[PDB]
């Protein structure tokens, strides 16, 4: 009835991670080459996600026990879930009023149309902004939105990882943590944790579709060659 | 391989 000593400590450092690597001054954007609206907006995109996937590479190595993982299963378990925790975390700038991720200024505004001129197709956009707007209307908790960010990061099952059984068991103890926060803490929260874990569900779809239209990307050089280092090395297929 | 990943993972 209660959350204990080790669960709240769990959720402190959780969201102190966050704190640390979700700036929402938005005042680095200015940093990426510009938006511009053939795929006119993939530089500005490519600059947007290679900055994020940084920020969730530091948000992991906060997470509890993470850091303690192989180097092999840290770069497992990043490469298969940076794009559904870019995902996640974008919810945080995402407004159902605009049906956009609004980041500072109107040119750090992104409309469909927007994520489109980068080379998406809608049958990867129209799941995507339904995601966040059923995503945005769970009306998360910060606790809890920091939760499912770690929970997904640390999903056992995805290619390549080796310690499988370490990484359940912090995941286990993540989504305990998870279930005992929203019955103690979150009034009406006792269809919560089902409506979450099916987020979850989602994002691999996502990430199934949207790795199908990274490999298209990339297989054309003039388009591949506007990356950065850090996206080619992160989505690439090397092992 | 993974060279800016393991660089970034420190
Ligand atoms: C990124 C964040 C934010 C917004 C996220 C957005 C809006 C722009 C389009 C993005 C990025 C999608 C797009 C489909 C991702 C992709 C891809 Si891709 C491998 C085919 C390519 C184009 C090469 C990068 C996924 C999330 C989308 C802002 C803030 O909330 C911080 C957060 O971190």
């Amino acid at each position: 009835h209660m959350l204990s000593d080790e669960q709240m400590q769990i959720i402190n450092s959780l969201v102190e991670a966050h704190h640390k690597t979700y700036d929402d001054s938005y005042s680095d954007f200015v940093r990426f080459r510009p938006p511009v609206r053939r795929l006119s907006m993939l530089p500005h995109l490519a600059d947007l996600v290679s900055y994020s996937i940084q920020k969730v590479i530091g948000f992991a190595k906060m997470i509890p026990g993470f850091r303690d993982l192989t180097a092999e299963d840290q770069i497992a378990l990043l490469k298969s879930s940076a794009i559904e925790i870019i995902m996640l975390r974008s919810n945080q700038s995402f407004s159902l009023e605009d049906m956009s991720w609004s980041c500072g200024g109107p040119d750090f505004k992104y409309c469909i149309n927007d994520v489109t001129k980068a080379g998406h197709t809608l049958e990867l956009l129209e799941p995507l902004v339904k995601f966040q707007v059923g995503l945005k209307k769970l009306k998360l908790h910060e606790e809890e939105h920091v939760l499912l960010m770690a929970i997904c990061l640390l999903s056992p099952d995805r290619p390549g990882v080796q310690d499988h059984v370490r990484i359940e068991a912090l995941q286990d103890r993540l989504c305990d943590v998870l279930q005992a926060y929203i019955r103690i803490q979150h009034p009406g929260g006792r269809l919560l944790y089902a409506k979450m874990i099916q987020k979850l569900a989602d994002l691999r779809s996502l990430n199934e579709e949207h790795s199908k239209q990274y490999r298209s990307l990339s297989f054309q050089p003039e388009h591949s060659m506007q990356l950065t280092p850090l996206v080619l090395e992160v989505f690439g297929s090397e092992v | 391989k993974h060279k800016i990943l393991h660089r970034l993972l420190q």
